């Protein structure tokens, strides 16, 4: 019986606010009940209504924005119109009760006055109201009104007009004592240990611990700290159904294994929603001071409590180990059957696991997942729904939609949990709450079991034959409207379980998500956060474990124990670790983030940069130094064949003697490269990773913190080091430069980071909307422009999708959210087909299809999930790119045939230095395979010109040095 | 002869490359056929481990299901059927006078992955059944090379299937069973009470030797074929379905159009993989690194087989007692995605 709702101990107070509640309402007068959250408004009326026949409940949630419509729609249903007009309520004997919580909650408009208020003192005062669309007086007959509200000295609650408390008399509910709380929750863990006999003596230590525990949290945790430490009996009863819920589906028991699970309940009741780890530290301690002075067993951290029913038929603790495995096991199913992405699985992603799965196997289990983006959220959630075998929907918000797009989804959820008793896990984002109007919806579903505005009037008789029809296909012997719906609702509390995601608490949005009165008392609160370093350092290792890592010699600084939060240091690896786990800290800190959590979202993909390039660059330089070697051995001995036994070959050898020291140079800097290819592939996946939303200066500032940090774990990099160098190729600078770069150095590096991400769409913020026309230049005819300010765009990057075209979408921060499937790179593998869910109907991806974001304005609106996704760019003019334009722009009308016989002049030589590169690799592949003398002689014929015209070329550069001294004072005027 | 109980260890470890996903005991010789998740198709005896018979990658990606059957003609040879996730399906020949592995044809035409192969022989004739995701099965002509029916029995993709001369059952992911007339290619039956998909399905073969499930009920019922069917799920249940009485081109009854419970049967920890079927006992794993033996009499766990596997156990199968050209030896093997197998002797 612990967890029906209804059941009550009768205290004296109790009994004595039960009593004079029945009086009250017996007198036909309004009754207000005010109190702190958790007194037990709600509980001792719905006791003093269920010992009465002559008097019916009908709950309404009050939000910030209520109005009278609501309050009508919750009682049409309840109601009959008839014209004596009277609106009296469907029975003939019973009365009507309208709970209306939180009455303080709806707000005052910009004259101070409540719209809810004065309907409910018209109601009380001059009983009825005028009815808005044929202007007609109804008059109440048979309705009483009970509120329930909160005292207006709490955040949130704004003060209320005497004209409506004239009306309505008032009751005051304290929080219960201390020694009634232990009462009522002896009585509550006696009912609990009737299961266990063996430990029927341990129920007065348990309930005086857990409140004990309560007021401690309670003093401890108070709303100065954080917004939402708000503490009430209700989190004691949910601690108590939890006990029972793992006692009931467990194994026999130990008094130790009693402890831990009480202990692993308080965690998941208390210490869900603790933000900072002090205050994780100091529910530790406090549960052991509350077990060592009441209850007189290892170690009780949240980690080391892992409870579990996966890896069972009942609920019990399990291994960490074989817990990991099995997870890892389920996951790649998962990823096999519903979704694949590449996700590592760690010890805090497997207690979220847990708990999700806890707050899923409950009647009546929500969640609120707040945390950064990328943490793992919806992931996790449809993961454990899929293990428990629910059905994700995920509402299909977008731009451009109202209420009503909502209104059927929401419809069309709640027809299948009910009708179709199909289970239903419901996902809603932070993005997916437009309006206000939303969260009303969010409200009212979660408060009570249904949204009784949606289903009114010809919905509400369609409702009645469903269910009716349903209802005769089950076999159930009904026939009242009353048993029907409650029928209804009881289907719709069992098979739906909403589940919310936040990214961004301190949001006035997600405020309100957090704060509403229904969202804040029914949800489970789950703060997850921003990760803790322990959980970078276990995927970290995790995801760089399995590359050719150790080939160089290290050695293992002498470092502070504090600073490192992995293993102790033995090799590479964990220096790597340590290293990104760093600069990812003091990344986030030097950009003055806050108390706002910190996304992963940049370690996750600086990590898998990391490993692909690290493989690309050490494949690349293994073949190298396999070519160069074959080649110096080859030579070798042709050369000692030759001495020891033909102009041909002796002038081959000769000439050769270049390419042989060059040859033995790169061999001897085979060493100083190899010592310094792990500390350049960090620095290069840090810097295309991090840096894309970086201007010049700070980009500087974090490279020197980068390398002093690097240099700090014994890492050795390039001194010489230079972006454009490791990563930008000659040809890719060539087809950019004759796409339409520009020559400073920042675009060029820029446009390197954005065609090098394969795994993120990139995001260009260009407000010249100059890299759309070089885009445009790079895919020729293929590409195509959309925007997601125009009509038709959903079917014109369809069609684009299946054709395969290189799509860019203009208007950056107008975010549609139907291509958010695209955005994550959710990617369904139809065998050698890609196919992908865009709106409402999958499409198939060609594979040569690539996705651009253009955006021409700066600070604008770029949403978190968006955000947090995106290799976002920033293309800003800078000092040499004025310096140039401007040269330019003079050169031009000044002298345009020196500028003209300049930049061919450039192009030209650098032409000839590709065509010379060109020729030794093709040397070097020639001489890899072994007529061939003759086509050698050749090629180095056309070197020696080459070079020749090189050096010919090389003399006018002395006039284009003046020109840039002479015009130097132009340039930084203009700039 | 018949109430064979396998021992507490085996006798031989197989160690393979990769993880076992299927597995199918020779009838004739003592012969077994071992998986791989990189894709190979392995042959290995009883008697020498240590080197394998044949080995050849023919498929891209990893196999889900194997079959194998010896052909009888009144007027003579082993072949092997192989399914993988390459959407493709690879009929081998087995030869016996150099025991190697020989390729006949390999059969396209599926949408998306295919997990499961059936095999048969009557009226010698033979064809292979075969059902993917494309939500069809589809069973093809080995000889002609061409398919001979295909339908939609459940409106998610079917997992596994069996066939029993002119009946076929088909196990999909939305929790159902459907039964269906192959020549007709119309639905029977359905069958609710799972809550989780189905991993594999088999009927419950007619056997004469006296066991509750295995005999038939009335006269027409036996003339009907067959009695009961047991199919798998991953919520961690065997359930055995009674199937009802069509109207007999077997015509649905719109009254008897419901499978019952004739017997749920719990006690493993995880999804329960496969079946087998060996007397009055039945054999089944699942991933909890375990190998049960369900009595059909009392309904009971006789024995139970812990931590044979440090990962998950797949596979494992026994010979065929229903079939007179096969006899039912006391071989059992079972494959683990521990990259282990481990077979069974006396
Ligand atoms: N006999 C009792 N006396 C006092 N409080 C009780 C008794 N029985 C239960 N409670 C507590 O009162 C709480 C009811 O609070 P509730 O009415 O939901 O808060 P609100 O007034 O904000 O709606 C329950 O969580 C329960 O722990
Ligand atoms: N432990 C992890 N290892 C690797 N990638 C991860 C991990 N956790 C999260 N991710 C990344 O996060 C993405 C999913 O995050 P998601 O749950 O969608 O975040 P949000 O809920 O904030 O939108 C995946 O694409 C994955 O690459």
């Amino acid at each position: 019986e612990v967890m029906r709702p209804d059941i009550v101990i009768p205290t004296i107070d109790t009994i004595k606010h039960e009593k004079i509640f029945y009086d009250l309402l017996n007198s036909k007068r309004g009754i207000i009940l005010c109190g702190p959250p958790g007194s037990g408004k709600t509980m001792i009326m719905n006791n003093a209504l269920r010992n009465s026949s002559l008097y019916d409940v009908v709950g309404i949630n009050f939000s910030k924005d209520t109005t009278t419509e609501h309050i009508l729609s919750a009682l049409h249903r309840h109601t009959n119109y008839v014209t004596t007009l009277t609106l009296l309520p469907k029975s003939d004997i019973k009365n009507l009760v309208l709970f209306c919580d939180e009455i303080n909650l709806p707000k005052l408009d910009k004259y101070g006055s409540q719209n809810v208020v004065l309907f409910l003192r018209q109601l009380m005062e001059k009983q009825g109201f005028w009815k808005t669309p044929e202007n007609k007086w109804v008059t109440i007959e048979r309705i009483h009104i009970v509120g329930a509200c909160n005292p207006p000295t709490d955040p949130g609650r704004i003060p209320m007009s005497e004209r409506f408390t004239r009306h309505a008399a008032i009751l005051y509910l304290g929080y219960p004592s201390g020694k009634s709380l232990s009462q009522i929750y002896e009585i509550y863990y006696k009912a609990i240990f009737k299961l266990v006999p063996e430990f029927r003596s341990y129920t007065e230590p348990f309930a005086r611990a857990s409140v004990h525990l309560y007021n401690e949290c309670k003093a401890r945790y108070s709303t100065g700290l954080q917004s939402h430490y708000l503490f009430s009996p209700r989190e004691l009863t949910r601690l108590v159904r939890g006990v029972y819920t793992a006692i009931n589906t467990g194994p026999r028991q130990t008094l130790r294994s009693l402890i831990r699970l009480w202990a692993y309940e308080a965690w998941r009741i208390f210490a869900d929603r603790l933000v900072g780890v002090k205050e994780k530290n100091s529910f530790e301690q406090l549960l052991y001071e509350t077990v060592d002075k009441y209850l007189p067993l290892g170690n009780i951290s949240s980690t080391s409590l892992l409870f579990s029913g996966l890896l069972s038929l009942d609920f019990k603790e399990v291994n960490k180990t074989d817990l990991v495995n099995f997870i890892e096991e389920r996951f790649k199913t998962f990823c096999d059957e519903e979704l694949e992405v590449p996700m590592v699985i760690h010890e805090s992603m497997v207690d979220h696991i847990l708990r999700i799965d806890r707050a899923l196997k409950q009647v009546q289990g929500h969640m609120m997942l707040i945390g950064a983006s990328r943490t793992g959220k919806t992931i996790l959630t449809r993961f454990v729904a899929w293990l428990n075998g629910l059905k994700i929907v995920q509402p299909k918000i977008h731009r451009h939609s109202n209420l009503s797009d909502f209104d059927m989804i929401l419809k069309k959820a709640i027809s299948d949990c009910s009708l179709k008793e199909s289970r239903t896990c419901l996902i809603i984002d932070e993005s997916n709450i437009l309006e206000t109007a939303f969260l009303e919806r969010m409200n009212t579903l979660l408060a009570n079991a249904d949204i009784p505005d949606l289903f009114q009037g010809e919905e509400y008789d369609k409702l009645l034959n469903n269910l009716r029809n349903k209802t005769r296909s089950l076999g159930l012997l009904l026939d009242t409207e009353q048993e029907l719906y409650d029928w209804f609702v009881g289907e719709i509390a069992k098979n739906l379980h909403v589940v919310f995601t936040i990214c961004d608490p301190t949001n006035n949005k997600s405020s309100a998500m957090i704060s509403s009165p229904a969202l804040f008392n029914r949800c489970i609160i789950n703060w997850m956060g921003d990760w803790d370093t322990k959980t970078m350092s276990q995927v970290a290792n995790n995801m760089v474990d399995v590359v050719p890592m150790e080939f160089t010699d290290f050695i293992v600084p002498e470092v502070n124990k504090e600073l490192v939060f992995t293993e102790p240091i033995q090799t590479i690896r964990d220096a790597v670790v340590n290293i990104l786990i760093h600069f990812d800290r003091n990344f986030y800190q030097k950009m003055k983030v806050g108390v706002n959590p910190r996304s992963p979202g940049y370690f996750i993909d600086g990590l898998r940069a990391l490993v692909k390039l690290v493989t690309a660059k050490y494949q690349d330089l293994q073949e190298n130094q396999r070519f160069v070697n074959v080649g110096l051995e080859k030579l070798n001995e042709s050369v000692l064949k030759v001495n020891e036994l033909l102009d041909r070959s002796i002038s081959l050898v000769k000439s050769l003697t270049f390419e042989k020291e060059r040859w033995l140079n790169t061999t001897k800097q085979f060493s100083k490269t190899s010592q310094e290819l792990i500390g350049n592939c960090i620095i290069s996946s840090i810097y295309e990773t991090y840096f894309g939303h970086l201007n010049e200066r700070e980009r500087g500032d974090m490279l020197v913190i980068l390398k002093r940090l690097l240099g700090k774990f014994a890492v050795k990099y390039d001194v010489n080091y230079r972006f454009i160098d490791y990563l930008v190729t000659l040809d890719e600078k060539m087809k950019w430069l004759e796409c339409g770069l520009d020559k400073n150095d920042y675009f060029l590096e820029n446009m390197s980071i954005v065609m090098n991400s394969q795994d993120a769409v990139p995001f260009l913020l260009d407000p010249s909307s100059h890299m759309i026309t070089v885009i445009s230049n790079y895919y020729g005819n293929k590409t195509v422009l959309l925007s997601f300010l125009e009509e038709g765009f959903v079917k014109r990057l369809e069609n684009a999708v299946r054709f395969g075209s290189v799509v860019i979408i203009q208007d950056g921060e107008f975010f549609d959210p139907i291509i958010s499937r695209l955005i994550s790179r959710e990617f369904n593998h139809a065998g050698n087909r890609v196919t992908v869910e865009i709106g409402d109907h999958e499409v198939d991806v060609s594979g040569d299809f690539k996705l651009f974001i253009h955006s021409c304005d700066p600070s604008g609106d770029i949403p978190i999930f968006l955000r947090s996704r995106v290799r976002l760019v920033h293309f800003v003019t800078n000092k040499e790119s004025i310096e140039t334009r401007i040269f330019d722009i003079t050169l031009t009308e000044e002298n345009a045939e020196m500028q003209r016989k300049r930049e061919d002049l450039i192009k030209l030589n650098t032409e000839y230095r590709l065509k010379l590169k060109n020729l030794e690799k093709r040397l070097l592949e020639e001489l890899n395979n072994s007529e061939l003398m003759v086509t050698l002689n050749n090629l180095k014929k056309e070197a020696m010109n080459i070079e020749k015209k090189l050096s010919e070329s090389e003399e006018f550069f002395p006039q284009f040095d003046n020109l840039v001294e002479e015009y130097s004072i132009i340039g930084k005027h203009s700039v | 002869v018949l109430k064979w109980i396998p021992r507490n260890l085996p006798s031989c470890l197989i160690n393979v490359e990769s993880s076992v996903t299927s597995v199918k005991l020779h009838p004739n010789l003592p012969i077994v056929f071992v998986a791989t998740d990189h894709g190979k198709l392995y042959a290995f005896d009883l008697f020498n481990y240590t080197i394998p018979l044949a080995s050849l990658q023919s498929h891209t990606k990893a196999i889900t299901s194997m079959d194998v059957l010896f052909t009888n003609y009144t007027n003579n040879y082993l072949v092997i059927v192989t399914a993988s996730k390459d959407l493709q399906i690879h009929v081998f020949k087995w030869v016996s006078e150099e025991c190697k592995f020989q390729q006949i044809r390999s059969l396209l035409g599926h949408e998306h992955i295919v997990s499961a192969v059936k095999i048969w022989q009557k009226n010698n004739d033979v064809h292979i059944a075969s059902c993917s995701r494309d939500q069809t099965v589809k069973i093809w002509d080995f000889h002609n090379g061409w398919s001979l029916k295909t339908f939609q029995p459940h409106s998610q993709w079917v997992r596994s299937i069996d066939v029993l001369g002119d009946y076929i059952i088909s196990g999909s992911h939305d929790t159902t069973l459907r039964l269906t007339h192959w020549p007709s290619g119309n639905g029977l039956s359905v069958g609710t009470g799972h809550e989780f998909p189905i991993e594999k399905v088999k009927f419950i073969h007619f056997i004469e030797d006296e066991i509750r499930f295995r005999t038939p009920s009335t006269d027409r019922y036996k003339n009907w074929g067959m009695q009961y069917c047991v199919s798998a799920s991953r919520d961690r249940t065997i359930k055995i379905w009674e199937i009802p009485l069509p109207t007999l081109a077997p015509i649905p009854n719109p009254t008897d159009s419901n499978f019952r419970c004739v017997l749920t049967l719990k006690g493993h920890l995880s999804w329960v993989r496969d079946i087998s079927i060996r007397g009055q006992y039945l054999f089944s794993c699942a991933d909890d690194k375990s190998v049960r033996c369900w009595d059909l009499n009392t309904g009971q766990c006789l024995h139970v087989w812990e931590k044979l596997h440090t990962g998950f156990v797949n596979c494992l199968d026994l010979d065929v007692d229903f079939d007179s050209n096969v006899t039912p030896r006391q071989m059992m093997v079972t494959g683990g995605l521990d990259c282990k197998s481990n077979v069974f002797m006396r």
